[PDB]
Order: structure tokens, then C-alpha cells, then sequence
């Protein structure tokens, strides 16, 4: 994710 | 302003862009996950796309009207992700979804990792339906990511 | 803030796509601010  | 495909969301101030997330435009409304936009209003070209529907729960909003995309994966078949992460082309990766199971039902899954600005792609099935967007998930004991197959009511 | 759009493509599926990635099983909890979370 870079939970979004 | 508002013809049919995939698009980059964006933010600029003074300087450079920032690709904040992806979004789907069909049927005059352009659908997106909340937590890319915040609910907040659109710029396409020189106009402007109002927020219309919304849930914050479901982490998802449309604008310009009423949530469109009805397409329900299957719950057996795969699937493909229409990542557009952000400095890269829009690529179509398939996987065979897993399975968030909740309180209220199963929701199919898919074990597919990009950049946080690749929130709200289009998730899709054979037929080139869009069954879902991506990018609200979960982070597994790894550090690997699961995002679940959002979908909307229309 | 300007925050816009910009076309990025038409939405197709792929034949003969590369497929990858697992298939996992997992027990999650929804929160009403929209958050997924493992249940432990």
C-alpha cells in the first residue's frame, strides 16, 4: 500500500 | 469533459502535480474511492464535477450523479486490475481474487501491490465490467498488500 | 487546492493478460469510517  | 474511460486524479498548488489516485468515468459520473478525493469537488478541464453520492464506510463517492457501475464479480472467476499507477501507462494484470470473509458476507480480494496514487482503478471481468475499484485493503503480516474489490449499488 | 482529472485510457480487458498474485482467505472487520483491519 505505498491500507489505503 | 466527461467522455467514457479511466482517469488520473490529480493535485497541483504552486508547483508540480501529485497523482493522488484513478477513477472511472461511465455514464456521465465519474466514480472514485473517498479517501482519494475526500469528498471534495473536481476539476475536468474548465469544468467543474460536483460530488452526488457518497459512504464513507464503503470508501467510495460519485460525482455528476448516481453511482452507475453494477457489475458484480462472480465470485469464481479471474479477474484483471486496471492499475494506472501514477508516472506509468494504465496495465492490465490478472489474479484470481482471494476472499476478506466478514460478519456480513464475503467480499473478493485481490493480492496485487502499487503505489498508494493508484487508488480507485478499475477492477474488471471478462467482459470488461467494471466490478470494482481498488485500493482499500488491508496490510498482511509480510508487509504485502490485499485490497478488496469495492463496488458500489447502483 | 486544484484537484482534477486527466484521461489515462479506455477500459478494456486484456487477452492473454500475465497473471500473478495469491488468492488469500482472510477474516477482516469494517469499521463505519470505511477501515478494514485483520481481525486477531
Amino acid at each position: 500500500k505505498g491500507k489505503r | 469533459e466527461t467522455t467514457d474511460g479511466v482517469y488520473r486524479v490529480m493535485t497541483r498548488r504552486l508547483l508540480g502535480s501529485t497523482q493522488v489516485g484513478v477513477g472511472v468515468m461511465q455514464e456521465g459520473v465519474f466514480h472514485t474511492m473517498w479517501h482519494v478525493t475526500k469528498g471534495a469537488a473536481l476539476r475536468s478541464g474548465e469544468g467543474r464535477l460536483d460530488p452526488y453520492w457518497g459512504d464513507v464506510k464503503q470508501d467510495l463517492v460519485s460525482y455528476c450523479g448516481p453511482w452507475k457501475l453494477d457489475a458484480a464479480w462472480d465470485g469464481l472467476s479471474e479477474v484483471q486490475l486496471l492499475a494506472v499507477p501514477p508516472g506509468e501507462r494504465a496495465k492490465n494484470i490478472q489474479t484470481l481474487p482471494g476472499i476478506f470473509k466478514t460478519k456480513d458476507g464475503d467480499i473478493g480480494a485481490v493480492a496485487l501491490d502499487y503505489p498508494a496514487g493508484t487508488s480507485g482503478s478499475p477492477i474488471l471481468d471478462k467482459c470488461g465490467r467494471v466490478i470494482g475499484l481498488y485500493g482499500n485493503g488491508v496490510v498482511i503480516k509480510n508487509g504485502s498488500y490485499v485490497s478488496a474489490i469495492t463496488q458500489g449499488k447502483r | 487546492v486544484d484537484m482534477y482529472i486527466e484521461r489515462a485510457g479506455d477500459i478494456t480487458w486484456e487477452k492473454d493478460a500475465e497473471v500473478t498474485g495469491n488468492s488469500p482467505r482472510l477474516d477482516v472487520a469494517l469499521d463505519e469510517s470505511g477501515d478494514f483491519s485483520l481481525v486477531e
